[PDB]
C-alpha cells in the first residue's frame, strides 16, 4: 500500500506524467486535452481546465498522495523524470531553470507534468517544455505553483 | 478519449 | 528502569522510485 | 537533495514493552533516523558519525535494546539535554553540515520534510507554523542543510496558544563538544 506522488500515463499517442498537489492531480493540456481520467467506477471529469497556461487537473485518484506547494523560494530545484530520474535545475525567471549538467532531448521525453522540487522536496513547478540547442535540453520551462493556487481560486 | 495510468513514482522510494 | 526501544525508522537515503508492479 | 523521507512501523505496543524490559531487540536497523520509546514517551533519535543521538529529556539515562541486549550510553550532556549511543548495526549516519547554510529543513516523525529559516546558534523559524501538537514526537530529529547534512537535533518548540513558530535545537557543534 505504497503511495505515489507521480503518475506515469497515457492517451492513444502520447505518454507523459501527472503530479499529485493539494488533493488534485495535475498535467498538461498539450497531453491531456480535455480527456476524462479513468477510474474503476468509470471516467471522471477534468476538475481544472486552464488552456492558457497548458494546465489542466483531475481529483487525485486512488494511490496517490499529493505534494506540498514550495515555502522556503530556494532557486535550486530537481526535475523528476518519467524514468525516475532526478535531474538538477538552477532557477532562473519564474518559469525557467536551467540544467547544471545539459543534456539530450531523448533523456526528457515522457516527462511533460512531471514535477519541480525544492531542497525540501515541495512541489515547485510542473514541467512543460524544454528549451534547447540542436540534439541537447539545456533549460526548462515550466508551470509554476502559484498558477495551480489560483486556478484552485 | 480517456487518460489512463500506466505506473507510479514514489519520491522518498519507500519499498513494499 | 525499562531500556528504550527502536519502534519505527525514517529512511531519508531512498531516492525516487517506480513502484513495482 | 532532494531531502524525501518515509517512515516504517516495526514494532508493536506490546513488543515494545517486552523489549524494553528483556533489553534484548533482534529486529534489524536501516535508516538514518529512529523511531523510539519509552514506556512513558516516543521520540526520535538520529545518526550522525557513527553515535546514534537523541534528547536527555527523553532518553533520560536509559541503555538502548539491542541484538546483545542492553547498551549504555557513550555520551552524556544534561545540559545540552543530549544524550549518545553506539549507532545500531545497520544504521546510516549523517555528515555534519560544513556549507554553513541558513536554510534548514526539519524532518518530522511522521515522515515531512518542513522549511525552517536559521535565526542564530540554537534557534530558527518555521515558515509557516503549525500545531504544536504537530511537533510532538519529533524531539530528537535532525535539521538538515539544503544538501541533507546535519546542522541540529530538535530541542523544543517556541510557541503560543499551542501554535508553534519557531524551533529550538541543539546544533552539531554542540555534539563535537560534548564527543570531548
Ligand atoms: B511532454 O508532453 O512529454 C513534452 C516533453 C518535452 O520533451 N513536451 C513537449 O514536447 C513541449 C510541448 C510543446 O510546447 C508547448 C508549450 C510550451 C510553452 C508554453 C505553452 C505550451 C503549450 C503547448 N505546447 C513543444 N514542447 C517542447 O518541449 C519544445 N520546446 C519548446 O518549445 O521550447 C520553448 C517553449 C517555451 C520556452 C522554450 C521541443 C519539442 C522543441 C523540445
Ligand atoms: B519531545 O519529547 O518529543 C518534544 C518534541 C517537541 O514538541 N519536546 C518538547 O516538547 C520540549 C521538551 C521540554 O523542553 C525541555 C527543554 C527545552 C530547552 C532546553 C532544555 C530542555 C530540557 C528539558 N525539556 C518542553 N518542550 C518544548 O518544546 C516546550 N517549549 C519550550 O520550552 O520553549 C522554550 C525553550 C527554548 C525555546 C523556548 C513546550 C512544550 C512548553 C512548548
Ligand atoms: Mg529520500
Ligand atoms: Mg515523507
Ligand atoms: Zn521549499
Ligand atoms: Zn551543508
Amino acid at each position: 500500500q505504497v503511495e505515489g506522488e507521480v503518475q506515469i500515463v497515457s492517451t492513444a499517442t502520447q505518454t507523459f506524467l501527472a503530479t499529485c498537489i493539494n488533493g488534485v492531480c495535475w498535467t498538461v493540456y498539450h497531453g491531456a486535452g480535455t480527456r476524462t481520467i479513468a477510474s474503476p467506477k468509470g471516467p471522471v471529469i477534468q476538475m481544472y481546465t486552464n488552456v492558457d497556461q497548458d494546465l489542466v487537473g483531475w481529483p487525485a485518484p486512488q494511490g496517490s498522495r499529493s505534494l506540498t506547494p514550495c515555502t522556503c523560494g530556494s532557486s535550486d530545484l530537481y526535475l523528476v523524470t518519467r524514468h525516475a530520474d532526478v535531474i538538477p535545475v538552477r532557477r532562473r525567471g519564474d518559469s525557467r531553470g536551467s540544467l547544471l549538467s545539459p543534456r539530450p532531448i531523448s533523456y526528457l521525453k515522457g516527462s511533460s507534468g512531471g514535477p519541480l522540487l525544492c531542497p525540501a522536496g515541495h512541489a515547485v513547478g510542473l514541467f512543460r517544455a524544454a528549451v534547447c540547442t540542436r540534439g541537447v535540453a539545456k533549460a526548462v520551462d515550466f508551470i509554476p505553483v502559484e498558477n495551480l493556487e489560483t486556478t484552485m481560486r | 478519449g480517456s487518460v489512463v495510468i500506466v505506473g507510479r513514482i514514489v519520491l522518498s522510494g519507500k519499498p513494499a
